[PDB]
RNA sequence: UUAGGCGGCCACAGCGGUGGGGUUGCCUCCCGUACCCAUCCCGAACACGGAAGAUAAGCCCACCAGCGUUCCGGGGAGUACUGGAGUGCGCGAGCCUCUGGGAAACCCGGUUCGCCGCCACC
RNA sequence: AGUGCAAGAGCAAAAGAUAGCUUGACAGUGUUCUUCCCAACGAGGAACGCUGACGCGAAAGCGUGGUCUAGCGAACCAAUU
RNA sequence: CCUGUCAAACUCCAAACUUACAGACGCCGUUUGACGCGGGGAUUCCGGUGCGCGGGGUA
């Protein structure tokens, strides 16, 4: 009943909002695999009216490659408690996202017969908080 | 201009202001009167005026009368006595006049008007069992200044 | 749901197990449709044609049913799928059924893939079907030669059950020709 | 079945419900058809309804009328009892009535003339401007009405 | 009219009902009909293609060959005989 | 159908919710990347290979009506509107009678938490 | 939301978006509807075929320009293939 | 929540009614040949009124 409602790390999204590159230098040598660009929709004063265009870059890291980049980013933030997603996930810091969910996800992200993740089966601040502080840290 | 010139409704529904333009802001000053922050239901008398014809009332007449109407209750019960009244009609109709003689003569907007089914309740009084014959009294003189014919009608009072 | 204007998808759509968009251009053609469809564990083949209340399914082959005839390996894989569609296909063929268009349903085209070895059985077992020759795997592949080397890399077992060590891409040499042969119960 | 009889001329009306008289086998004034009940024929009494007057005959008016203003398929030969007999399945005018009420056969069948051309309404009739209900003589009828119109018309 | 194309005036007879919008089934769309068979003509609006002048919705015409996968079907104007080139799509058995 | 595949009708099937169900069986989640194949970066997905574990998701089964929907009863209502007729009424706007049709809102109470077809299958 | 532009309509594993590839916005010749309801009338328009040659796709299939209804022009003469 | 009103270019609804095709009855046609086909000859393309439904207009 537990095993398989036990939280765990889908994955670690560590991206640079900029807004004009050679930033993605670091990340790839922080986590460990090449970095996204990021392009932009819609146009603005702020000189940023060329919708496709450079602006930021982004990681997404899974298993190992994003716990192995956790042991030493989550050292680096103080977690809070509104810091922290209704479905149990939490952004701090450049960004370092955390994406938490139950054994199942896959059911929602398959593409045949794909269905949403029923509430109750959701993860929940407090069982992520759970999940988390219970591992070399604290919360709040 | 008489009311004989838009009294009866015989032309088509014409209120969709996404397509007309220019129209005369209404004269009427106020529906609800009296004590409006009060319920209708704290009343053990209700007087309403009923519009005997179908017919089409100017936004003018609908002041004038609603005017003349209240302006007598508080008169006689104060400027705050105990009573409200509503003019539960607004005027939705758009009204135009061809002012060239037949010649492209769709009219230009003039004013509007409330099309008022016979039978209907035009006001509506409500007022304690002491005030009634001066409620009947402010709605005799309301129907003197619109087209129809109409009847006082009293509703929740079987105090006569 | 939301109200009398709210519009809900085709049940089957709310489902998400069948692409009406694909479904029309694959009845278009008038010829039965050779469905092929994977389950973790299990390769099915059905070869189903138009009908008054639903699809009517003529004649269809699931890889569990091989074992029927031999196969006394595990049955998702390339040779399973091959097999489950010559066998689908012979059927098929046995109900008057001469020709068909793959219907792979919501998987993916991509080379090499067991919906494709499904269609190179079909294919085999005489059914005439709209196909392209290098989407297939390469004979070996479809053998599970793949998965044999794969055991060479071995120093654990790749089959817990104990279906030899380094696995047998003959028994599946075998098992064809078994269908292959004229007798054989169908 | 019911007795059709037309009190209102053609000119000014509506040229489908002339059609329907037309069908209905009259095509003048005061002249009378005998008309099944069924949901066909129904449909088109009520069409007419305005300008006809119709309703159950009894069995004697209906042998009054028969008698008195039935004819053949052509000629002027009256239909009496022996011309009944002679030429049709019933053995007098009653028979044939008796027949024609209970919706058994036609006067065509029997070689009559579907039309029945009655004479004006001896003292007239109650006004053709109003229906029964309102003391005019349009529209359906009781059999005591019916009666009353045709054996005034016989 | 104020002008005379095609789509004039075909704003209700052109537009589903809001819960019939979206995709139409692909059952309709692939129907079968044989010569002689009577069939009624009703252009569905989320189908664009193989309509036919909207002026016709509501016949009942006689199927009489295809072109393509397109049928054939004849039927009457007033008084004058015409045949319109419709899909199954925008058909249905009479009956 | 002790959990399957393909559908038809496309909400009576939607939204929300409760209970139950799986040792070599089924579907899954699940385990795992040498390969076919794959991510503008991630075996997440897709694809491939596989059974240590699980029934918590999904799914299947039984059920609840609060919302949305379908249909029915009673009431609203033979009201509103209306095809045909009138030397009926009304200054008129308009109304009325006869004949043939006949709503909508809303309320109260029932119904509906899908139906059916082909194939396979302790 | 978006889908080039009126208005009305169509569209969600798309008709929208992004990416990639591509030139079917192809030649020839028809059927049918429209223009012109019914009911004769040209240019123009559209729908739907076929022959030939191609593009894409695993394939069914899609592409006879733009999701649909506006964006058009006779004879004589000239230039052009 | 409670409370007051509307729509030619609004619609969750929705008639009467008009309309395609078919069957049935009726009526009509098979010496009065209908339905349809081909051909000759026109006149006509200032209309008006009542009723029902209208759009414009104070009328
Ligand atoms: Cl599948
Ligand atoms: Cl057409
Ligand atoms: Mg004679
Ligand atoms: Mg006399
Ligand atoms: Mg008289
Ligand atoms: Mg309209
Ligand atoms: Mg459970
Ligand atoms: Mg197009
Ligand atoms: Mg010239
Ligand atoms: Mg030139
Ligand atoms: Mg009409
Ligand atoms: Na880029
Ligand atoms: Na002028
Ligand atoms: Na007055
Ligand atoms: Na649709
Ligand atoms: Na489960
Ligand atoms: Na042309």
């Amino acid at each position: 009943f537990h095993e398989m409602r036990e939280p765990r790390i889908e994955k670690v999204v560590v991206h640079m909002g900029i807004g004009h590159a050679n930033a993605e230098d670091i990340l790839g040598e922080i986590t460990g695999q090449m970095p996204v660009r990021t392009k932009a929709k819609r146009t603005v004063g702020e000189f940023d009216i060329r919708e496709g265009d450079p602006i930021g870059a982004k990681v997404t890291l899974r298993d190992e490659m994003a716990e192995e980049f956790l042991q030493t980013a989550l050292p680096l933030a103080e977690l809070a408690t509104s810091q922290f997603d209704d479905t149990g996930n939490f952004s701090f810091g450049l960004d370092v996202t955390v994406n938490l969910v139950r054994p199942g996800y896959r059911v929602a992200k398959r593409d045949k017969a794909s269905r949403s993740i029923p509430t109750k089966h959701r993860l929940n601040p407090a069982d992520a908080v759970a999940f988390i502080e219970s591992t070399y840290d604290v919360e709040v | 201009k008489p009311a004989s010139m838009y009294r009866d409704i015989d032309k088509p529904a014409y209120t969709r202001r996404e397509y007309i333009t220019g129209i005369p802001g209404s004269k009427i000053a106020q529906h609800k009167m009296g004590r409006k922050q009060k319920d209708a239901d704290d009343y053990p008398v209700q007087i309403s005026l009923i519009v005997e014809e179908t017919v089409q009332l100017r936004h003018g007449s609908l002041e004038a009368s609603r005017l003349s109407a209240n302006r007598h209750l508080i008169k006689e019960l104060g400027e705050e006595g105990d009573y409200k009244m509503t003019l539960r009609k607004f005027p939705h109709q758009v009204l135009r006049e061809n002012k060239d003689g037949m010649r492209a003569a769709f009219g230009k907007i003039v004013g509007t008007a409330a099309r008022v089914q016979a039978g209907e309740q035009l006001f509506t009084a409500y007022c304690n069992v002491e005030d009634a014959e001066h409620v009947k009294e402010a709605f005799r003189r309301a129907y003197n200044k619109i087209t129809p014919s109409c009847r006082i009608d009293s509703s929740p009072a079987g105090n006569a | 749901a939301t109200g009398p204007r709210y519009k809900v998808p085709m049940r089957r759509r709310r489902e998400a197990r069948t692409d009406y968009h694909q479904r029309l251009r694959l009845l278009k053609s008038g010829k039965p449709r050779l469905v092929a469809r994977k389950s973790n564990k299990h390769v099915r083949a059905q070869l189903v044609t138009l009908g008054p209340n639903g699809d009517d399914t003529l004649a269809s082959a699931h890889s569990s049913d091989l074992a029927e005839y031999g196969w006394e390996a595990p049955t998702g894989n390339m040779p399973s799928a091959y097999l489950t569609g010559l066998l689908a296909g012979l059927r098929a063929q046995e109900a008057g059924v001469e020709e068909a268009v793959l219907d792979i349903g919501l998987n993916s085209p991509t080379p090499g893939s067991k919906v494709f070895a499904i269609q190179e059985g079909a294919i085999d077992a005489g059914l005439d079907i709209p196909h392209n020759d290098d989407v297939l795997a390469d004979w070996q592949r479809t053998r599970g030669a793949h998965i044999a080397e794969y055991d060479e890399q071995l120093e654990e077992p790749l089959y817990s059950g104990d279906f030899d060590a380094a696995d047998l891409p003959e028994h599946f040499d075998e098992l064809r020709e078994t269908l292959l042969d004229g007798d054989i119960e169908l | 079945m019911h007795a059709l009889v037309q009190l209102r001329g053609e000119v000014n009306m509506h040229t489908d419900i002339q059609d329907t008289l037309e069908m209905l086998n009259i095509h003048h004034v005061n002249h009378c058809t005998l008309v099944p009940e069924t949901d066909a024929y129904r449909g088109m009494v009520a069409k007419v309804n305005d300008f006809v007057a119709f309703g159950e005959p009894s069995q004697e008016t209906l042998e009054t009328v028969l008698a008195t203003r039935a004819e053949p398929l052509e000629g002027d030969a009256d239909v009496d009892d022996e011309w009944v007999a002679e030429h049709t399945d019933y053995d007098d005018i009653s028979g044939l009535a008796f027949a024609l009420l209970s919706e058994e056969t036609t006067l065509r069948e029997q070689g009559l003339s579907p039309t029945l051309r009655l004479h004006p309404p001896r003292g007239g009739h109650d006004g053709v401007k109003h229906p029964v209900k309102e003391g005019g003589q349009l529209g359906k009828h009781d059999t005591e009405g019916i009666d009353d119109l045709l054996e005034a018309m016989r | 009219p104020s002008s005379n194309g095609p789509l004039e005036g075909t704003r209700g007879k052109l537009k589903n009902k809001p819960r019939d919008r979206g995709t139409s089934p692909p059952q309709r769309a692939v129907e079968e009909f044989d010569d002689g068979e009577k069939v009624h003509l009703k252009i569905d609006p989320s189908v664009p293609n193989g309509r036919f002048h909207p002026r016709f919705d509501g016949q009942t015409g006689t199927v009489e060959g295809k072109q393509g996968d397109a049928y054939k079907v004849d039927i009457v104007d007033g008084g004058k005989e015409k045949t319109i080139i419709v899909t199954a799509a925008h058909l249905r058995r009479q009956e």
